[PDB]
RNA sequence: AAUUGAAGAGUUUGAUCAUGGCUCAGAUUGAACGCUGGCGGCAGGCCUAACACAUGCAAGUCGAACGGUAACAGGAAGAAGCUUGCUUCUUUGCUGACGAGUGGCGGACGGGUGAGUAAUGUCUGGGAAACUGCCUGAUGGAGGGGGAUAACUACUGGAAACGGUAGCUAAUACCGCAUAACGUCGCAAGACCAAAGAGGGCUCUUGCCAUCGGAUGUGCCCAGAUGGGAUUAGCUAGUAGGUGGGGUAACGGCUCACCUAGGCGACGAUCCCUAGCUGGUCUGAGAGGAUGACCAGCCACACUGGAACUGAGACACGGUCCAGACUCCUACGGGAGGCAGCAGUGGGGAAUAUUGCACAAUGGGCGCAAGCCUGAUGCAGCCAUGCCGCGUGUAUGAAGAAGCCCUUCGGGUUGUAAAGUACUUUCAGCGGGGAGGAAGGGAGUAAAGUUAAUACCUUUGCUCAUUGACGUUACCCGCAGAAGAAGCACCGGCUAACUCCGUGCCAGCAGCCGCGGUAAUACGGAGGGUGCAAGCGUUAAUCGGAAUUACUGGGCGUAAAGCGCACGCAGGCGGUUUGUUAAGUCAGAUGUGAAAUCCCCGGGCUCAACCUGGGAACUGCAUCUGAUACUGGCAA
């Protein structure tokens, strides 16, 4: 179905997560419908770690979209 | 990666002063510097065009100890920076923190300053590191029982000491407030024959 | 409106068929100068209104054959 | 096959096979009267046997041998078919 | 703020100007080779044989669908050496669980490769006649029966692979019946079609069926664009269209019968050759030129040829069937296999890595969940392959020491170079400390919402343990001592850098011009020097310079170039005025132009490379609304 989820980008040991909307049969990092965010696990103290655009969150999740484990962890902590 | 060669040689092919040497006694006693190095050194042709971009090149570099890679590098950020491209390669060269080391009078030469590496209270053993406008470059307190330190202070103090920076006493700490303008520096440098060598 | 083309009847030989040429004028890519450029579409034409060198509107519609994807609008100029 | 669900996958679709071959086998008989009815050109005959195939074609497009659309069909054709007779 | 951007030189001649080719300076690479080689970060690494492949691994999961019980862990009964308290040998699905089996879902994803494909592909922009598992919204339903079958049991055929026979049994397996409308068929009247339970403690949770929506995915159609060849000009019979039947999820010559004789083509059909396409990449001032490896989108393929079956989806990489070419096991009757998954082997080649560790993170399958699976992925190994960073000491130091080398023997130069003397300790080595990548999940307890219930369940808090492959991590502190760490090319001009000795058109050099026949800055060595530097050279390859295919931006009297001359179809071009149209053109708006990349302003790794936020850009395409000078159409 369509999901709510990271792709992981940045660098090797650096790792950086879009937070994408896509059909879950996609490769993690291959096609994806929207982009609604990012995470940033190893984020300097000052620097925004995570961004969401809860508004379009709500827009897929009444589609029917699913949310991964982490990016509904990640929903919770910001708001 | 370093040239850790005869030092006052590079002031004699350039036929200039390029400060690179400590200055416990004159350049004149040091070394012949009306001479080009070598067999055929008293000889002087005429130089080429080329050869007269090379040597403008070869002048710049050869005071802080940049090789040609890390030179190159430097033309095109000031090509790509903003304004005049000369001014802007010369801006990026002062901009460096090695400079300041020795420029605040720390090592004895570039070269010394190079083998003792804090900029806005942060330890930074980088020579390449541009020091921006505002702030706050500074040694530690762990090596200042070193006579190298004590030594190339009172060289430093000999020289007429920088028109934009703050160098301190004890402490040992200088704020980088503005970036230099070309009215700052020597007009000897003619960075023009830099930038049309590149852009050929 | 509508979306629609205008073209001549090159051919009316078909049992409920026309072949129009659409001309179109085109900047060369290269050497800038305007070209004349055709495309000749096969069109539905159920009661054979149509003659050789009319002035047609037509309309894209479901395919109708092998080659037939367009229906006659209107006759714009009868020749 | 290498694989231990691939094994059981090709003994559950020949089982498929043969169940769902015997089901097609007897919609298509069924419409395959109807149209017999009509070549020979006798109405009641044929309503008869539209009457018999209906239900078929309908449990069978529910349990998804066919498509609903495919069931909606045969009933189109033969119906007119049906009409044009008399 | 985001297109600030454009260099020439050598070589024809006795000399000259022009013309014109050849050559060079630059940037780049999936490179290779030679010499050399210290460390780190980040990336990259079969370009050739879509050649053949040994071995391991790359797809399972669910007991909360089901009969069960091969494991082994409990539990209860019934007895033996009897540590008077139980191990042990027995029986028993009773329970935790679980081999095999039925059933469900997954196996169509993820991963690989570029053979085929020059258009059933791709890109851009539109469209109508469609289906769509899991997810999601709404409205209802969810009744009552039946016949089987695997496992299993008895017998039994085969060397094996793999069966045969008979009996027995379960379900969310299968099949009627009932029910039946915002469903299907029908002009209507009517007719017709479904389903499944399971779990926790009547109630809750979850599943099942129908219909209409959403979302996503996929099929289909059209236009424009997307290589080369005319020393390929005609091609086409289901061919082009029509009518009717059939077929498909769906439009359709998709198919068939009949009817009409069409359809395509110099705006290049047909045929031949080459080729995966794109975002982009390299180069370039730009316009172009070259290119499509890595990353991402699309397509195609899975030993070769063909075929379907199952399924929401495949004509299916690790599925089925057949055939073929190979290869292997055999009791000779028969059987078996497909690395263009990851690793690896042989082979080809100038050339491209380990038969590694882990599911801790992100994601995927199954599962209520726990969890299990996952060569995706995260990591580690190998390689200077690239990019970026750092080291290989620093200061002093005339004795201008030797030893070099050159010298008009005065000296000069290497060279402050070395030594000597102060010092320093990054990185490497050795020893101690220490982030972050961990979110979650598991336990009882806390309140509220469901509820007959202060139950179970749900959610949120609450507290207590606990989860890292990398890993002897990043990073930090301490120890010892300059210690363990510099090469490669070049020095006639172009082109930065000159001497001596050896050789004597030889040996040899050479990118181009050229150099070498006894005083060679050109060969070979040395001393000195120049350029780069953990690299440096060489070769290959692309663009540049090359305005040397010239759109931007060239030529044709004699340098290459006006057809021997004309007529003329297609085509290109078109005097002047008014009106009209609005195709070109212009303006505005709207939609689209994936993300990454490039660029700008910021942010984060000590810096950098690298990573990353927002913008700009994507020069295009389409649609709508206007303008009407010019070009086109029409009229006069
Ligand atoms: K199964
Ligand atoms: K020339
Ligand atoms: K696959
Ligand atoms: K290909
Ligand atoms: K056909
Ligand atoms: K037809
Ligand atoms: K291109
Ligand atoms: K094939
Ligand atoms: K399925
Ligand atoms: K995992
Ligand atoms: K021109
Ligand atoms: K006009
Ligand atoms: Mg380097
Ligand atoms: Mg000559
Ligand atoms: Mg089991
Ligand atoms: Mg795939
Ligand atoms: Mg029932
Ligand atoms: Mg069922
Ligand atoms: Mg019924
Ligand atoms: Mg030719
Ligand atoms: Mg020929
Ligand atoms: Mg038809
Ligand atoms: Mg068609
Ligand atoms: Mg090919
Ligand atoms: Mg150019
Ligand atoms: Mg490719
Ligand atoms: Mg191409
Ligand atoms: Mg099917
Ligand atoms: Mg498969
Ligand atoms: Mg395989
Ligand atoms: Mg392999
Ligand atoms: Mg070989
Ligand atoms: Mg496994
Ligand atoms: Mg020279
Ligand atoms: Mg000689
Ligand atoms: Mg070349
Ligand atoms: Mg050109
Ligand atoms: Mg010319
Ligand atoms: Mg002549
Ligand atoms: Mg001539
Ligand atoms: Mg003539
Ligand atoms: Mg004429
Ligand atoms: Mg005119
Ligand atoms: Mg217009
Ligand atoms: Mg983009
Ligand atoms: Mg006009």
């Amino acid at each position: 179905m369509v999901t709510i989820r990271l792709a992981r980008h940045g660098a090797k040991k650096r790792p950086f997560y879009q937070v994408v909307v896509a059909d879950s049969r996609n490769a993690r990092n291959g096609r994806f419908i929207e982009r609604v965010g990012f995470f940033n696990p190893i984020a300097s103290e000052k620097e925004e770690g995570t961004r969401l655009d809860l508004d379009r969150i709500a827009h897929w999740v009444g589609q029917g979209a699913t949310i991964s484990d982490r990016v509904a962890a990640l929903i919770k902590e910001v708001n | 990666a370093r040239y850790l060669g005869p030092k006052l040689k590079l002031s004699r092919r350039e036929g200039t002063d390029l400060f690179l040497k400590s200055g416990v006694r004159a350049i004149d006693t040091k070394c012949k510097i009306e001479q080009a190095p070598g067999q055929h050194g008293a000889r002087k042709p005429r130089l080429s065009d080329y050869g007269v971009q090379l040597r403008e090149k070869q002048k710049v570099r050869r005071i802080y100890g940049v090789l040609e890679r890390q030179f190159r590098n430097y033309y095109k950020e000031a090509a790509r920076l903003k304004g005049n491209t000369g001014e802007n390669l010369l801006a990026l060269l002062e901009g460096r923190l090695d400079n300041v080391v020795y420029r605040m009078g720390f090592g004895a030469t570039r070269a010394e300053a190079r083998q003792l590496v804090m900029v806005n209270g942060r330890v930074v053993n980088i020579a390449s590191y541009q020091v921006s406008p505002n702030d706050v470059v500074s040694i530690r307190e762990k090596a200042k029982k070193q006579s190298r330190v004590k030594a190339a202070l009172e060289l430093a103090e000999q020289r007429e000491k920088p028109t934009w920076l703050e160098v301190d006493a004890g402490k040992m700490e200088g704020t980088f407030k503005r970036k230099p303008e070309r009215s700052d520096l020597s007009a000897d440098i003619n960075e023009h024959l830099i930038v049309e060598l590149y852009s050929k | 409106k509508i979306r629609t083309l205008q073209g001549r009847v090159v051919s009316d030989k078909m049992e409920k068929s026309i072949v129009v040429a659409i001309e179109r004028f085109v900047k060369h890519p290269i050497y800038g100068k305007f070209i004349k450029r055709t495309t000749k579409l096969h069109v539905h034409d159920e009661n054979n209104e149509c003659g050789i060198g009319d002035v047609v509107e037509i309309r894209e519609c479901r395919p109708l054959s092998k080659t037939k994807s367009w229906t006659l609008v209107r006759v714009v100029e009868k020749a | 096959a290498n694989i231990k669900s691939a094994k059981k996958r090709a003994i559950q679709s020949e089982k498929a096979r043969k169940h769902n071959a015997s089901r097609r086998s007897m919609m298509r008989t069924f419409i395959k009267k109807v149209y017999a009815a009509i070549e020979a050109g006798d109405k009641a005959a044929a309503q008869k046997a539209f009457n018999e195939m209906q239900p078929i074609v309908d449990r069978q497009a529910a349990k998804g041998l066919i498509h609903k659309n495919k069931a909606a069909r045969h009933k189109a054709n033969l119906t007119a078919q049906i009409n044009k007779l008399a």
